[PDB]
């Protein structure tokens, strides 16, 4: 459940089926902003951890897991960087910006995207009989 | 597995059963791929561009001209086509701040134009999105009670009024809602 | 010293008779020496399928050898025959010197090597994999893991939380041949009402586990601000008691005996149970479609005895003061009225305000949640698909207003009074229409206020102003009338 | 501050259940118990005060006992104490840095102990086998310390030292009433407990109404009196456990909390009685040798003369405890005297050590202002002038109802001295109200 | 650093250990 | 006699456990003393034996 794995696999299909350059870039950005996303995800969701380990709701290994995934994060976000620098040469100031904005304009088309889905549940749960034209015929 | 096209640039999963998540990402990435050969300058910067906001508004204006006409079925359609160009042609690294508000503002006269003409699951759903999405005003609890109320869901409705009074408890609209809420819950209960 | 071993046995009879008695003793000691009505215990066991009783069903001789063992060694004795200090012991000479001498010492050192060593290992690894709540490890694991990477824009239903549920641990360790699409499926033939086949025995077990594992998912639920799975959680928790799926019209159709096919197609103004007692006693058996007299006396009665809640007062109360003041620690403290279906609205001013007031002591301050302990429990429910047995519960949580969140853990409560249930208060009708408070047998002094207290955890404000909040006391048993409340402390310094 | 790196045991991260703290406590008493019964490998000066007292048995793996790290631990109290060591609670390392060389001092302290121990005692002077018996107490006396810490860390119900000689006392009570060792003196077998000899004498003897007076009073050996007695004793020393004064307070710096600080009588119970047994030992175990190697001087006449072994007509004379109501009835000016001063000496310790420990009045007042607490029906500038008219008083009645039960005790003969039943009475009563206070199964 | 568990097995193997020492020594004795 | 008046005092003051919290307290202290003391004695007497055809 990454775009960690995709980006290694489209590269690894550069090699062979002679791609374009801009493919590249393109899988390299959504991965960096899956990395900002997951480091601001985890930034938030520290405490509220914390707060069920010390209560004793969640286990003792959970912890130590939490812990090794925080530094992961980093770990990948600073390869991700490295790569970014190999690929394009003087891009790594404003490449940490720009995934900082995809992360969130995505998000939020993702928000937008959901609503065609969202609405029929609410049909289904509330037995709704509507007609075209999105009125009620009761 | 996953195959590329030639002429296009578009990746696309060859594969029969793919997940989720792979197919959110594969979409993501031609989206930035469509929008990377589009855009010429290799060092891009996240100002966002002129033209297309250039057509966005008159594609909004032209909508809006018909309400002064008071046609109200075809401004309805103009608004969403300018929402679809607005989310659809503009590129991902765009400044937030600026792309946000725009979505807002549009949303804002689609969902007064489906409450006055008569849809009212498709009104819920843009208040719910504006409401989830980050705009909390006590003039968006009003249009959600009404909607809930005219779709007959008393419970919910009740828990919007009071948090909507919980905001602005001086408000003169939502005290009546809360009234008609009750009313209508007392008759359903007994 | 250098003791002399017993050769006649003549001294360790003496002492196995005493160790027998200290111990017989007190035990024959022992055996010398040694509010809330429930109206479902029998007309549920009436409406319970044999396929689960059979289910419910399958899944002192040390004083007499004592005493016999005491009559044998005081025989045995009676019947035997019998200057420096000559020290001895008491335990016999084939103990320590005979055949036996090797015995003793390897049954000493496996007992030492093996078995201590063995047991404290097994039961600390037993007591560590479990959770505080009760649930494994895995299972606290697998929900954290679901709540963490979850997409707000999904909405949250009962299959959701089902799916959820199907990937327990705990369910792995009844049946390891059994995969989690197979607990989802035997889940949604419980809910809905489906017969299984040949795994009846394996629905019924993990149905019955469902109630530790949708509390812990709850208490995770609460623990990460959530308020939609809380309430997602619970409404579940209420259909798989039921074994109904969530609809609108859901109070009337947990009801014992009424057929889906005539009630939905027929009627479609009637959603709770009010409304159904608006009309006559044999109009709700027509309407019902069961026209059968003895039988409709039994649903009749199971309609109108199951709790609904409404407040009479509710506000925040610091204790030893008299009003809110910043970084002060207040709790909430409601003063309900469980009441039937049936009976009309009582006015509030009626209450002779008596009840509703606190007592103002030193003893009572010191702790004020002493006299809400002392309520009665809750009697059994009324669920005849569930396996086991269960009492009544209601969930209470809290949380903000300005953005939403769930702001600590729920409370449960289990003593409430369900005193105005009682038949005897059956003049007490929504049909007679003749306004009942004025009437014979009415005596404001018999219907009982019940009290909830919820401790708040988090102390005011330093700030001064309103902050508002919400309170939610939903059922954990019934499709019954709940609480939704809002409320505000004036932090005022 | 230096550079230390030995084996320790880890704290829980978590607070421990009840239910994994009582059964941790119990098997580290069960090893703790079965290492002072196997005896030393290279075996082939009696001290019966120490070895009473500091819970330890000669000729066994726990000859030493715990003997080192109480030792070590008086040491740094001391230090403490005269503030040379100026721990300040400012900082965290310090005090890491503290508890550290306590340990590394203990260390060094167990192996000069054992050294002495080896090369003087009586197991012999004649390579490899000492160096093997020096190990043997080397690797016991580590394991005991580390199940010290482990107790004290959070997997215990409380501290080591008092759950041991709890242990010791209690053990002792029992096997002075159910021991199942017999003595043979002319008349023929006679069992050393009281309840096994009782049974045996109503069983075999056949004459009822002779056994039953024989075996209750049984001069020679333990009989049923004394566990009647020790029974009642115990029974009402649990009673007066419960007594405390409880006045109310509320707080000031967040309203609404409402508790009540109790005072109980027993302030400071262990610390007088031990203390004064300790001083007594050590004044007995002095007159005693000083009587042994000088045949007669007059001081030495004076302070204690010893015949037929006990003190008679001297100092030590007068502070030696009554055996039985004879020796009272005997002598009033000496049951007089012995009685002042054992309840005197009581007193006297607990007010001192109520001033010196800093539980007096006034650092309860400082204490009381520091959380911002006040009584519930006074005024701020009271508290101190209230809390003087309960401390002292509540002190100075304790340890003279503490001095009151031992002696009591002591003269109607039970089976265990009034000290050592309320030392581990106070010990278990510890344990119980923590866990009542705290809530657990 | 050290668990219970440990310290558990380290007294029952010195506990062993000293009792396996004498046993040995009575042993030996007794075949020469 | 100041001594006692101010102890007599203090003890009318005091708060005297009543008797079904007596019970709990005795039930309590008595099931850990004996429990300590049943394993000492266990233990002490076992090893008598096994000390001797080992020893």
């Amino acid at each position: 459940n990454d775009a960690h794995d995709l980006y290694f696999q489209i590269k690894e299909m550069s090699e062979n089926e002679k791609i374009h350059e801009k493919v590249l870039k393109a899988a390299l950005l959504n991965r960096g902003a899956e990395s900002v996303r997951r480091s601001l995800k985890l930034k938030e969701l520290a405490p509220q951890i914390n707060l069920l380990y010390k209560n004793g709701s969640i286990g003792e290994d959970y912890w130590k897991r939490f812990e090794t995934e925080v530094k992961l994060i980093e770990l990948e976000f600073k390869d991700t960087l490295q790569e970014a620098e190999r690929l394009q040469p003087g891009w790594v100031q404003l490449f940490v910006m720009v995934c900082k904005e995809i992360c969130f304009n995505q998000a939020l088309s993702r928000r937008y995207q959901s609503i065609l889905k969202r609405k029929e549940v609410c049909i289904k749960e509330w037995e709704l009989k509507i007609n075209n034209d999105g009125r009620l015929v009761n | 597995t996953l195959e590329y096209n030639a002429n296009s640039k578009l990746i696309t999963a060859s594969d029969a059963v793919v997940a989720l998540s792979t197919e959110t990402n594969i979409d993501q990435i031609n989206v930035l791929t469509t929008s990377l050969i589009g855009e010429t300058n290799p060092n891009f910067t996240p100002q966002p561009n002129e033209a297309l906001s250039k057509m966005i508004k008159g594609l909004f204006e032209s909508g809006m001209k018909n309400l002064q006409q008071k046609k109200l079925n075809e401004a309805l359609k103009n608004v969403s086509l300018a929402i679809e160009m607005a989310q659809r042609k503009r590129a991902p690294w765009e400044a937030f701040a600026i792309q946000l508000p725009e979505l807002h503002f549009m949303l804002r006269s689609k969902i007064d134009l489906c409450l006055i003409l008569g849809k009212h699951l498709e009104a819920l759903q843009d208040l719910d999105f504006l409401l989830g999405t980050g705009l909390i005003q006590p003039d968006v609890f009003v249009r959600k009670a009404d909607c809930l109320l005219k779709l007959r869901q008393w419970e919910e409705a009740r828990a919007t009024c009071e948090r909507g009074l919980a905001l602005a408890p001086e408000d003169m609209k939502l005290r009546a809602l809360l009234i008609e809420t009750a009313r209508n819950l007392a008759e359903y209960n007994g | 010293t250098n003791y002399e071993y017993d050769e006649a046995s003549e001294t360790w009879p003496s002492f196995i008779l005493t160790g027998l008695l200290m111990v017989v003793g007190p035990m024959t000691l022992l055996q010398i020496y040694q509010f809330n009505e429930e109206v479902f215990k029998n007309l549920n066991e009436e409406y319970t399928s044999d396929e689960i009783k059979q289910f419910r069903r399958k899944f002192n001789i040390i004083i007499i050898v004592g005493w016999i063992l005491v009559a044998i060694l005081l025989q045995r004795i009676n019947s035997n025959d019998a200057q420096s200090t000559s020290h001895g012991i008491a335990l016999p000479r084939f103990l320590v010197d005979g055949s036996a001498s090797p015995l003793l010492v390897v049954c000493y050192v496996a007992l030492l090597g093996l078995i201590l060593p063995y047991f404290v290992s097994r039961w600390w690894a037993r007591t560590q994999s479990y959770t505080k709540k009760g649930i494994h490890n895995v299972t606290a694991s697998n929900f954290v893991s679901n709540l963490v990477n979850y997409k707000p824009s999904e909405i949250v239903t009962t299959d959701l939380i089902l799916h959820w549920l199907s990937f327990a641990h705990e369910f792995k360790q009844f049946f390891p041949d059994l995969q989690p699409t197979d607990f989802e499926k035997l889940l949604q033939d419980h809910i809905n009402r489906r017969d299984s086949g040949k795994l009846n025995n394996a629905k019924f077990r993990i149905v019955a586990k469902c109630h530790s594992l949708l509390h812990g998912l709850l208490d995770i639920a609460c623990g990460f601000r959530n308020l939609d799975i809380a309430l997602g959680a619970i409404n579940t928790f209420k259909c798989i008691v039921q074994a109904v799926p969530l609809t609108p019209n859901c109070q009337i159709l947990q009801l014992p005996n009424v057929d889906k096919e005539h009630f939905i197609t027929k009627t479609g103004d009637i959603h709770t149970l009010g409304k159904l007692f608006t009309l006559e006693d044999a109009k709700i058996g027509e309407v019902l479609g069961i026209k059968d007299q003895a039988k409709l006396n039994e649903t009749l009665r199971v309609a109108s005895h199951i709790p609904n809640l409404k407040i009479i007062k509710a506000d925040f109360l610091v204790p030893g003061e008299n009003q809110v003041t910043p970084s002060s620690t207040p709790y909430i403290s409601l003063k309900v009225l469980v009441r039937s279906a049936k009976q009309p609205l009582i006015p509030t001013s009626l209450i002779p305000e008596e009840n509703l007031t606190e007592p103002q002591d030193f003893e009572s301050q010191r702790d004020p949640f002493a006299m809400m302990s002392k309520q009665p429990l809750v009697p059994y429910s009324f669920a005849p698909f569930f396996p086991t047995k269960r009492r009544g519960s209601w969930c209470c949580l809290v949380s903000s207003q300005k953005d939403g969140k769930i702001l600590q853990t729920p409370i449960i409560i289990e003593k409430l009074s369900y005193k105005n249930l009682n038949d005897d208060k059956d003049f007490f009708d929504k049909r007679i229409k003749m306004d009942l408070t004025k009437h014979e047998k009415f005596d404001i002094n018999d219907w009982e206020i019940g009290t909830i207290k919820i401790p708040l955890g988090q102390p005011a404000p330093e700030t001064v102003g309103d902050f508002f909040f919400r309170v939610i006391v939903k059922s954990t048993d019934y499709f019954t009338t709940d609480l939704d409340i809002t409320m505000n402390m004036k932090v005022r310094d | 501050p230096f550079e230390s790196f030995l084996p320790e045991v880890i704290a829980p991260e978590r607070k421990v259940p009840y239910n994994q703290k009582l059964i941790w406590t119990g098997v580290s008493l069960l090893i703790f118990l079965i290492l002072g019964q196997i005896p030393l490998y290279g075996i082939v000066d009696p001290l019966y005060w120490l070895r009473a007292m500091l819970a330890s048995n000669r000729g066994t793996l726990l000859e030493l006992g715990v003997s080192p790290i109480i030792t070590s631990s008086m040491i740094f109290q001391f230090l403490q104490g005269t503030q040379l060591l100026q721990i300040r609670p400012e900082s965290k390392q310090d005090r890491e840095l503290f508890q550290i060389a306590q340990k590394v001092c203990a260390i060094i302290l167990i192996l000069g102990q054992a050294l002495v121990v080896v090369m003087t005692g009586n197991y012999g002077a004649p390579l490899p086998i000492c160096l093997l018996l020096i190990f043997q107490l080397m690797f016991a006396s580590l394991i005991v310390m580390l199940l010290d810490e482990l107790l004290s860390k959070g997997y215990g119900l409380g501290s080591g030292i008092s759950l041991f000689t709890a242990t010791n006392i209690a053990e002792q009570i029992f096997w002075r009433a159910f021991a199942p060792t017999t003595v043979n003196s002319g008349r023929g077998k006679e069992f050393e407990g009281a309840v096994i000899a009782f049974f045996h004498l109503l069983a075999v003897r056949k004459d009822k109404k002779r056994a039953l007076v024989e075996a209750f009073y049984r001069t020679n050996l333990p009989n049923m009196f004394q566990v009647l007695m020790t029974v009642a004793i115990f029974l009402f020393v649990l009673y007066l456990q419960g007594f405390r004064y409880e006045l109310p307070i509320r707080s000031t710096k967040v309203r609404g909390q409402i508790g009540i600080y109790p005072i109980k009588l027993f302030y400071t119970s262990n610390t007088p009685i031990m203390l004064q047994s300790a001083l007594t030992s050590n004044i007995f175990l002095i007159s005693q040798i000083l009587f042994q190697k000088y045949p007669t001087n007059p001081l030495i006449r004076l302070i204690g003369v010893w015949g037929i072994q006990m003190a008679l007509s001297g100092l030590a004379y007068y502070i030696q405890p009554l055996m039985s109501l004879s020796e009272a009835l005997l002598d009033p000016i000496k049951t007089i005297v012995y009685i002042t001063f054992v309840l005197g000496s009581c007193a006297v310790f607990s007010k001192t050590w109520i001033e010196i420990s800093g539980t007096s009045p006034r650092d309860i007042a400082k204490q009381f202002k520091d959380q911002g607490m006040v009584i519930n029906g006074k005024r701020e500038t009271s508290i101190y002038r209230e809390l003087k008219k309960i401390i002292p008083t509540a002190a100075a009645f304790g340890g003279a109802t503490i001095g009151a039960l031992s002696v009591g005790s002591d003269l109607l003969g039970t089976l265990g001295s009034g000290a050592s039943i309320l030392m581990a009475t106070t010990t278990i009563y510890g344990y119980y109200e923590a866990a009542a206070k705290e809530g657990g199964f | 650093r050290v668990d219970p568990l440990v310290v558990l097995f380290l007294a029952v193997g010195f506990i062993f250990s000293v009792v396996a020492l004498h046993v040995i020594s009575k042993v030996a004795g007794k075949l020469f | 006699v100041e001594f006692v008046r101010e102890g007599t005092q203090f003890l009318a003051k005091c708060k005297k456990p009543d008797l079904k919290e007596y019970t709990k307290i005795v039930k309590a202290v008595g099931i850990g003393f004996i429990a300590v003391g049943i394993i000492g004695y266990a233990i002490k007497l076992i090893h008598i034996p096994i000390r001797y055809v080992i020893v």
